[PDB]
């Protein structure tokens, strides 16, 4: 139904997998917005066609919401609800104070309910990390950033193997399986929450390999036992170290019981195992889940 | 694993995401055999640069969406074609073919920007709306209810499927859950002699009885197979990688 004509820009914010992302304000009804803008070679990139086919399907309250696309022939505007903060943002600015508890549940149970959506509409968000998810002054955090996102089918077939930010990539794509699915978001989101509670990424590291050691030192190496097939996966190697998996309690020492069983169920190794989105809103770490304000801005 | 979720959605789009049956009527220019044979061609193409079967799949929908609303001259009906098969690649593929080899493959009917061009309206007739339910994704969850996993089954539902692609009488008419219906029971019953099973009918809702209407138009299809003006499917179907399929013998009876 837009135009440019009744955007007013007002500054960037950043540019994520592609294009680029403005803070602008419609004229007449004076809604603030994000307006994502795309160049347009090879056409109308995979990326914006996914997005924007995928993002028309999901509305949800977890999920930031695409309300127009403007086409011109060199420009491709995908106008967006307008969110305040990053998490990272957010998580930075909280140094000294800590996230209270109340926040970190909420933003939790929130960004499962955000995922369960994606993935009981066949989507794979593929990109969680706290610069994609996107918070307001009333408490809600959401899914961004559907760049890398994709449309599943059931059972999967072998996608993309280059996908998520290092940090957050889930052991199954780090030694190459031949299928991932939705337990890779997952995994992402459990990276998340430690991080909320730390303040710091829960496996930083620099390289694959280092990223798989990371891992490995704090939930153990995984052999036959707890992740059936391990062994026979493309990238695993005999000579990989193993490490013992270390109490859960020391990997976020803050983490009460509840807290750390979802967490240790959100990192189970086996795909199969790990905890879905859905099942996860049932956990008792959110018995008295509430939707609190940021205790900042 | 979503499983029942996702079915259900699927069920809800592909309702959404129909042509209009009765379209070919309504242009002035293009037939039937013409759309067959762009179809036939796609399957081509599909083989050249080894696309999946979903990406073949989806590009039809396309096809069938915009020309349920726009009218094309037979001349341009290759162009509408070649820029849904370039839209289904970058939707669905890893690695999606460049324009160039989409220009090339036209064997230089249209220009790049003529492609390109295309593509933004295919984009603007359809708004976007490109995650399209096909037959393939309904068949690989109908494949979880075999006892036990055959892969001649698999790939002979998989080739019937295809063959309905070709023929927009009879099977614009039928949803892609029920075309998939169908060409399961046909391949399970060609193959081992078994029935449409009755964990589908709990999935599904549908019965022997309900995908009988299309049963019987896809078991002719099937029994003309090798007498149809267009035979890239079946030549397809050869493979190994399909396991030979279209070699089988079709039933000559379905005993229904
Ligand atoms: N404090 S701030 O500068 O105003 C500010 C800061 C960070 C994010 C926002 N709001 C915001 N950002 C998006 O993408 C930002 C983009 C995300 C991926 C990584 C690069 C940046 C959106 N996409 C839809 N709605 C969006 N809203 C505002
Ligand atoms: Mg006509």
């Amino acid at each position: 139904p837009g135009s440019m004509e009744n955007f007013q820009k007002v500054e960037k914010i950043g540019e994520g997998t592609y294009g680029v992302v403005y803070k602008a304000r419609n004229k007449l009804t004076g809604e603030v917005v994000a307006l994502k803008k795309i160049r347009l070679t090879e056409g109308v990139p995979s990326t914006a066609i996914r997005e924007i086919s995928l993002l028309k399907e999901l509305n949800h309250p977890n999920i930031v919401k695409l309300l127009d696309v403007i086409h011109t022939e060199n420009k491709l505007y995908l106008v967006f609800e307008f969110l305040h903060q990053d998490l990272k943002k957010f998580m930075d600015a909280s140094a000294l104070t800590g996230i209270p508890l109340p926040l970190i549940k909420s933003y939790l149970f929130q960004l499962l309910q955000g995922l369960a959506f994606c993935h009981s509409h066949r989507v794979l968000h593929r990109d969680l990390k706290p610069q994609n998810l996107l918070i307001n002054t009333e408490g809600a955090i959401k899914l961004a950033d559907f760049g890398l996102a994709r449309a599943f089918g059931v059972p999967v077939r072998t996608y993309t193997h280059e996908v998520v930010t290092l940090w957050y990539r889930a052991p199954e794509i780090l030694l190459g399986c031949k299928y991932y699915s939705t337990a890779v978001d997952i995994w992402s989101l459990g990276c998340i929450f430690a991080e909320m509670v730390t303040r710091r990424a829960l496996f930083p590291g620099d390289s694959e390999i280092d990223q798989l050691f990371r891992i490995f030192r704090t939930l153990g190496t995984p052999d036959e036992v707890v992740w059936p097939g391990v062994t026979s996966m493309p990238d695993y190697k005999p000579s990989f170290p193993k490490w013992a998996r270390q109490d859960f309690s020391k990997v976020v020492p803050p983490l009460d019981e509840d807290g750390r069983s979802l967490l240790s169920q959100m990192l189970h190794y086996d795909p199969n195992k790990r905890i879905s989105a859905k099942a996860a809103l049932a956990h008792p770490f959110f018995q008295d889940v509430t939707k609190p304000v940021p205790h900042l801005r | 694993d979503y499983h029942e979720d996702i079915h259900t959605y699927l069920r809800e789009m592909e309702v959404k995401c129909k042509p209009k049956v009765g379209y070919m009527k309504k242009q002035p220019d293009i037939t039937n055999s013409m759309r067959a044979i762009l179809v036939d061609w796609l399957v081509e193409v599909g083989e050249e640069y080894k696309l999946q079967n979903e990406t073949l799949h989806l590009a039809v929908n396309y096809i069938d969406r915009f020309l349920s609303s726009m009218s094309v001259l037979r001349g341009k009906l290759q162009l509408v074609g070649t820029a849904a098969m370039l839209l289904a690649s970058k939707f669905e593929e890893i690695y999606p073919p460049e324009v160039a080899e989409f220009v090339y493959i036209t064997d230089d009917t249209y220009t790049k920007k003529q492609v390109l061009r295309m593509e933004h309206l295919v984009l603007k007739v359809l708004t976007f709306d490109l995650a399209a339910p096909t037959v393939n994704q309904f068949l690989t969850q109908y494949f979880l209810h075999q006892q036990p996993a055959n892969c001649k089954v698999e790939s002979l539902a998989m080739f019937l499927g295809e063959l309905s692609l070709i023929d927009a009488d009879p099977y614009l008419k039928y949803l892609p859950s029920v075309i998939a219906g169908a060409a399961f029971h046909l391949a399970l019953y060609t193959v081992t002699g078994q029935s449409w099973p009755e964990s589908l009918i709990r999935k599904t809702g549908y019965t022997l009885e309900s995908l009988k209407p299309c049963l019987m138009d896809l078991h002719q299809t099937y029994l003309k197979a090798p007498q149809h003006a267009q035979q890239s499917i079946r030549e397809k179907y050869k493979n190994s990688k399909y396991h030979g399929v279209s070699l089988l013998n079709p039933p000559e009876t379905l005993n229904l």
